[PDB]
């Protein structure tokens, strides 16, 4: 069952038995060893969130950051933001950067001209934070909000510590 | 009146002599400098300003001449000649005038026309968006009445003198509701560069006319006061599409002065080249080309002549000056291919001239409204004189 296609049922609610389960003899043909767990690089990841110039500055990114780890997410920006001296240049996503495609796409203050959305309207999923309503990136985006993004993105990273 | 005529006046014979002597004596030499750099070509610039062949729509009482569109397109015609790069930075310079020339009030036209009267400032025509460049009518770029104020917010793309222009000819949406047809959504500013909130983007890297700086404009937060608006809030559309009227024969004579270098460049070779026992051009399919393209060139100087000659008139010429952006651009990429052609290996070398004419050309179908677009507006015109 896809996880995101169902609903969680309550964690607390219903109360219920529980009885000992049959048995089983062990096999013993496959042993468990090891394990190894885990910010990634932008291009291979799942989950991106980029930003546009709508943050206004670099040092305006911690709250892009502060997500990113939340969603164990990769960090990418607009050709805007990056020359706007806001980030450097490996970061940009779109035509003339990185043409990505992963699970999770957020566009932070992004308006999104047809060079950004040429970089990454692959993205299986598209996230929309943008306060003008008319907006070219709403079009390609599944979800979005027309909301300022310093008020909402601090809002998300504190609906994620818990969830 | 009397009959025809193809006879230039004397006093454009005379500014046909001066933008040639310009366009010969000092574009020529360097403007293959400037294509291998796209160094911005400041002292041409203030050359053609020192000599007036700039500005040149101004009126008189702004400290201008009032020349009309077929002095203009002379002289285009010959600095086109010599670099399209170059033509192309001091014509910006009439499609920003153009909206506050034609409609400006006094303080409007005599500040901002006047004040190019005097040094060689640059303006621009801020209007092309990433989103929206032949469809007018689909650009974002927002304009709020905040007080005696406007606060412009948006992106403006491929815009000449872009970085180099002392105020713009800025074209927004003051409409928000999305229904609001294009007659009123839309107003026409003069702004200033320099205003805050303006951040002018890195210098565009295209193919050709590459001296030549376009550039992306962002306005975040731009404060316009109310006395630069145009005619008036909802008039923008109005006033942008005015402009085409004295400037699409222009562009059209930049075209064809492309067009003429082509021709003459690919003439002289086929003057000295042999091939086979015999010069060039006593091989038939040669000269048939050379034939091919000196009727093209002698049609399109026509065609915009034309369109210039009715404007001049008083007469409004949209569908003769798209007949002229559209005959002048296509012609001027078939006669730049030939040339190198003609000119075979050489021609594809870049210490000739000609493979810069081909990249130069191809913008001419492109930018003030595509090759589809002045087909659109030529079927619309010619179509309207049949539903009676
Ligand atoms: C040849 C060429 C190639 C290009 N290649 C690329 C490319 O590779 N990648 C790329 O990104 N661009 C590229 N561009 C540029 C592209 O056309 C646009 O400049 C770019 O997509 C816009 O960047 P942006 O969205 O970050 O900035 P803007 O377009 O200015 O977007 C800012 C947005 O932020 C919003 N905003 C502002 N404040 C807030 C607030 N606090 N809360 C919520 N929203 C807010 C605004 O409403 C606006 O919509 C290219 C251009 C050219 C000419
Ligand atoms: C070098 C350069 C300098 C420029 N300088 C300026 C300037 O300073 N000021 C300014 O405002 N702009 C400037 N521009 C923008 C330029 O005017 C536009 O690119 C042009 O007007 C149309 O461009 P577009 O890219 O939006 O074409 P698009 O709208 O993307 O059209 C692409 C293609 O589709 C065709 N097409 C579109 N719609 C239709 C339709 N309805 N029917 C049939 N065919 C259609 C077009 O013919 C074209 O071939 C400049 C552009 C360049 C390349
Ligand atoms: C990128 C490049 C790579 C090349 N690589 C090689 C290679 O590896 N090996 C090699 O040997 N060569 C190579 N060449 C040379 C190329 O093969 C020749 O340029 C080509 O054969 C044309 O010859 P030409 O340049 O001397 O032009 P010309 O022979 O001077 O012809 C000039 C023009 O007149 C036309 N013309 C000539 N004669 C006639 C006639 N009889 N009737 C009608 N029209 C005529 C031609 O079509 C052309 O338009 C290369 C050239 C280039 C540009």
């Amino acid at each position: 069952v896809r996880g995101t296609s169902f609903d969680a049922a309550a964690t607390s609610g219903g109360s219920a038995s529980s009885e000992k389960a049959s048995s089983t003899s062990p096999v013993e043909i496959s042993e468990w060893l090891d394990q190894k767990l885990t910010r990634p690089e932008l291009t291979g990841a799942k989950v991106v969130v980029s930003g546009g110039r709508g943050l206004k500055s670099g040092e305006n990114f911690k709250l892009l950051y502060d997500l990113a780890d939340q969603l164990h997410a990769a960090v990418g920006a607009s050709r805007a933001a990056v020359d706007a001296g806001f980030v450097p240049n490996d970061m940009q996503v779109g035509q003339t950067g990185k043409i990505v495609a992963p699970e999770l796409y957020i566009a932070v203050g992004i308006s999104g001209a047809i060079q950004h959305l040429a970089g990454m309207k692959d993205s299986k999923t598209i996230v929309a934070i943008n306060k003008d309503p008319e907006a070219p990136i709403f079009q390609v985006a599944d979800y979005g909000i027309v909301a300022d993004l310093f008020k909402v993105v601090p809002e998300m990273t504190e609906i994620l510590k818990k969830k | 009146g009397l009959g025809f005529s193809f006879e230039f006046t004397e006093q454009q014979k005379e500014f046909q002599a001066t933008a040639r002597k310009f366009a010969r004596e000092e574009i020529i030499p360097v403007a293959a400098e400037y294509d291998k750099t796209g160094e911005y070509p400041v002292p041409l610039i203030r050359r053609a300003w020192e000599l007036g062949l700039m500005n040149t729509h101004i009126p008189e009482n702004c400290g201008g001449l009032g020349l009309g569109t077929f002095d203009a397109c002379l002289i285009s015609e010959e600095l086109a000649y010599g670099c399209t790069g170059v033509q192309t930075a001091i014509e910006g310079n009439s499609l920003g005038q153009m909206p506050i020339i034609i409609a400006g009030n006094d303080q409007q036209k005599k500040k901002y026309l006047g004040r190019m009267t005097e040094e060689p400032l640059m303006c621009a025509y801020c209007v092309t968006e990433p989103g929206a460049g032949s469809d007018v009518a689909g650009i974002k770029t927002k304009a709020e009445k905040k007080g005696d104020e406007y606060i412009i917010n948006g992106q403006k793309m491929w815009i000449t003198n872009g970085g180099k222009a002392n105020w713009y000819f800025l074209l927004a949406r003051s409409d928000p509701d999305p229904k609001a047809p294009a007659n009123k959504a839309f107003t026409g500013f003069i702004v200033e560069a320099d205003t805050p909130g303006i951040q002018i983007g890195r210098k565009e890297l295209n193919m050709g006319q590459r001296c030549s700086d376009t550039r992306g404009i962002v306005f975040e937060d731009v404060k316009v006061p109310k006395e630069n608006v145009l005619i008036g809030d909802g008039a923008g559309f109005k006033v942008a599409m005015g402009a085409f009227d004295k400037t699409r024969p222009v562009v059209a004579a930049g075209a064809v002065g492309l067009a003429q270098r082509a021709l003459d460049e690919a003439t002289k070779y086929a003057l000295e080249r042999k091939t086979f026992g015999k010069l060039l051009v006593e091989h038939q399919a040669i000269s048939f080309m050379l034939a091919e393209m000196a009727m093209k060139v002698e049609l399109a100087r026509m065609s915009y002549q034309r369109a210039a000659w009715e404007v001049d008139s008083g007469r409004r010429n949209t569908y003769y000056a798209s007949i002229a952006k559209a005959f002048a651009g296509d012609i001027a990429n078939q006669l730049a291919t030939d040339a190198v052609q003609i000119l075979g290996g050489n021609g594809f070398n870049t210490e000739y001239p000609v493979e810069k004419l081909m990249r130069d050309a191809k913008i001419y179908q492109i930018y003030e409204g595509t090759s589809q677009i002045q087909r659109l507006i030529v079927a619309r015109e010619h179509i309207d004189k049949y539903k009676n």
